[PDB]
């Protein structure tokens, strides 16, 4: 019984581990999306720059 | 058991068939294109024990069973095993009597009519389907993604069909129909793995290998770097658990398989490569349509998902493409769903329901009537 | 060789190249424009294996070669291995050092300036040739044909150019030129053939499609007819055999494939087809032209090799000219192979010795001088 | 005592080790890749004895030892075994010290990296050898065979390879890699003499069976013939001399055992067979280079010294084959033989010299430097 709640426990820790994998599969994701946004909303600023200096120009 | 005659939705691919009805956001189940044989000799009496299993259950028992595929790259082959596939997706799972609801099935435009005039065929003859519909996979993908146009970059399992489409139309003239796709990067996995010290060969073990590539790999932003990395340090390794206790684990096989997408070369492929082909569907549009497809790089389809994908297809068109064209990926989580999602989108409009074969005009008109009627 | 240091000539095309000497009949070598290099990893030592086949020898080893066409549309790109093709020619099969013969080479009057400029210049800079002559290929086509005055059909493998010439004059703004040829119509057969069952997409394959294409296609001169025909009955089936022993049985394809010269729209081409413009470039000139045009339609260079295409030109235009006008098609068996010939005519005129460029007034003025000496 | 400073060459396969000197006409000595250990308690004194027996010794002693394989499968598990086989090798019948000799060893390219890299390692660290080359079997059956083009089949002991190479280059994708091989069809027959009531089960008893094996069975080119007599009558059978003075005789067995190759379910292997892998191989390459291959199925190594085999072949591959085309076989009497033939053709070629890996460059970059330089 226990043993058959550990392998539901186990299942648990596994489909949990599974979210956890995806979950962290799509941190990973959206995180690395999150760093080339960065790297995008700053080379954007800088471009929201670079654009508006040529309208200066 | 559905309360309303809503069309049937089935993407039918060379890896698994998606189903549900139509007017839901997802298939209900995924019905693998699996018909699995016994390859052994019964010992036991009073076993039960069938001659073939399908789906899921050719899955569950692949212990003892060799199991094969009816799908070649997009095309049936084998029609008696999408019978039974089919079957069993309306009869027990899905809990549905084709007899009351139109069904929509999906293909890609570039296979031949032999596949959609069979697809037809037998949904009206051997399911006696009121209506049939066969519908493009470039299509059902941008009405899943909320798009009409762009360049449809499938990478699935069977085929990748390259379509660009504009306002709604299709660009035949910049095409570019290729032989390659996720079955080819699972071979070469074995290949690779097999250098590692780990044969893969028969059916347990080529599902294990499919498996392995789903779970561990990617097609990185940057291939050389990930390679150099890879073949230096075991801190770039991930591991598997395999069904018997044993364990792999893989280095730059881990996207050296992946990377096949662009480059062929790999596994003898005589081809541009996905991002080349994706750049060739662009640049042989009009000049007047290339700036609204370098917008629109549109994702169906599996082998998407890989981490680096949008990022390096992205990067890959940028590379070849002119200066002042801005180029994004569309790639929605409605990833390797959308060409079912599109089904069930396209099978609601209210703007093609007479776009529907019914059964008199099927049996006036012949199978042939799924080039006048459906594409 | 030779016995005398005439002139060499050699027409140039997208599909293939025919060379020989001035004052003769015929070419004495025909090459594809073609250079083959290996797509794979040599496994055995002492093996030879050249890095580059050229021509024939690109054709001849094939089986692992990736063939490319240094020729885009009429234009040549790729000098390297143009300069290949033409050192073979020469050295291995004409037999002869340039050096010691004037070269002739050919191309269309809207090919962009850079190609004649180019041609004039590896001759001259890479063979040491001692004069150079740019042809137009409407000049060589109507004397071969024995003409002065009439309409040049010229679709080839890359452009179709159509032009009028009246007592040897050209009438430029009559000039109707098209991105349609035999590559596109070659496009569409793959593409059909795809629909039947046989999917090319290799050089093998495409290099087996072009060929079925040579030897199997026509137009027929009422193109609804031979539809409805080829529609109801296999009376309109031909075979083809494949390298391997595959046979290949095609149907309506055989003619729908030569079709797309009067239906561009088959591969996404914006246009009215090449019996509008041939009768447009009649349409553009004066009315006391008009009247020799129309008595003078001459066919040259390939794809004039379909049977129905000379009536079914005829009655095209025939329809969309004037009544009482009589219209006339010239489709000499001197076809695909005329414009050498008239390569062959013009060098050798006494009236053209003055034409040539020689390794002085070049080197003095540059590659421009094509556009003053040549056209 | 050798009158020049050439190769060394050894076929170290999972059955037997073919080894002499580049540049000879065979191998010197054959030993079977066996090393031999005393399973039994001594009880006389003074009596000599080793800890361990190698090759022929190993056999020699056999009634008391136990006999084990350090290679299986084409890979070297055990390289502690091939050291002490080699010490023997070279110098007991060879009569050589690798150490100023360089020495080609060969395998499969899809036998794990590990199998190249301890062959390498083992030479130079422990026999410090001038120079190593792990050489591919398939390339020295085409040498030893007169040929460049073809699909090498070499049946081995452990595994069969199954590759097509064409003008000397590989097609490494269709490589149809398969786990059967001569030591399995010994392990069937023993099963199979079983139920005739010849029970083996240790190793002197095995070792007889594939002596048994070796020297009663064939092929067959029909087997459904063949049966059809050797199932009806005893007139088919044939007798062997056990070393205990016993006799045991095989029916239809003869050739079931053997038909394995064309029937590999009877070990419980999912394939079709031999003729399977061979067809696929032509089939995975393209459509000008399939002409050459059927024209050049090359049969290599041992169980191809079945009577029967090459028309057993040459009927299996055409029956799957299309018509029109010719389907040959390549089955010279330097059979299982032909590896070391190749490998001595091969270390010796002027071509060669640089493909040799020397001490140098392996110490300076380590044993992996056998996967980058060799193949």
């Amino acid at each position: 019984i226990i043993e058959s709640d550990l392998e539901r426990a186990e299942e648990r820790a596994e489909l949990s581990e599974g979210k956890c994998a995806e979950l962290e599969e799509e941190l990973k994701t959206v995180t690395n999306n999150l760093k080339s946004l960065e790297a995008q909303a700053e080379k954007y600023s800088q471009k929201e720059d670079r654009y508006e200096e040529e309208i200066k120009v | 058991d559905e309360d309303e005659t809503t069309a049937l939705v089935c993407d039918n691919g060379s890896g698994l068939v998606k189903a549900g009805f139509a007017g839901d956001d997802a298939p209900r189940a995924v019905f693998p294109s699996i018909v699995g044989r016994p390859r052994h000799q019964g010992v036991m009496v009073g076993m039960g024990q069938k001659d073939s299993y399908v789906g899921d259950e050719a899955q569950s028992k692949r212990g003892i069973l060799t199991l094969k595929y009816p799908i070649e790259h997009g095309i049936i082959t084998n029609w008696d095993d999408m019978e039974k596939i089919w079957h069993h997706t309306f009869y027990n799972e899905l809990r549905v009597a084709p007899e009351e609801h139109p069904t929509l099935l999906t293909e890609a435009p570039l296979n031949p009519k032999a596949n959609r005039e069979k697809m037809t065929q037998i949904m009206f003859e051997t399911f006696n389907v009121p209506a049939m519909y066969v519908a493009i996979q470039a299509v059902l993908s941008l009405y899943a993604s909320g798009r009409t146009t762009g360049i449809v970059l499938d990478s699935g399992d069977g085929v990748t069909h390259n379509v660009p489409i504009y306002e709604g139309y299709a660009l035949p003239h910049a095409i570019m129909r290729l032989d390659l796709a996720g079955r080819d990067l699972t071979d070469y996995l074995m290949k690779i793995l097999t250098e590692r010290g780990y044969s893969f060969v028969t059916t347990a073990e080529r599902e294990i290998v499919r498996d392995i590539k789903e779970k561990l790999c990617y097609v990185a932003l940057d291939f050389e770097n990930e390679m150099a990395t890879a073949a230096s340090s075991s801190s770039l390794e991930k591991s598997y658990e395999l069904p018997d206790g044993q364990v792999i684990t893989i280095g730059n096989e881990r996207f050296r398989c992946p990377e096949t997408l662009f480059q062929p070369s790999f596994i003898g492929m005589e081809s541009a490569g996905i991002h080349e082909t994706t750049y060739n569907s662009i640049m042989k549009c009009d000049i007047d349509i290339r700036k609204d497809l370098y917008a629109n790089n549109v994702m169906s389809g599996g082998t998407t998902m890989y981490p680096g994908i949008a990022d390096r297809m992205q990067k890959e068109i940028t590379a070849l493409a002119p200066s002042t064209m801005k180029i994004k990926i569309i790639a929605p989580p409605e990833r390797k769903y959308s060409v079912w999602i599109g089904g069930s989108i396209l099978a609601s409009l209210s703007t093609f329901q007479q776009m529907w074969i019914t059964k008199q005009e099927y049996d006036e008109a012949g199978p042939s009537i799924v080039h006048r009627k459906c594409f």
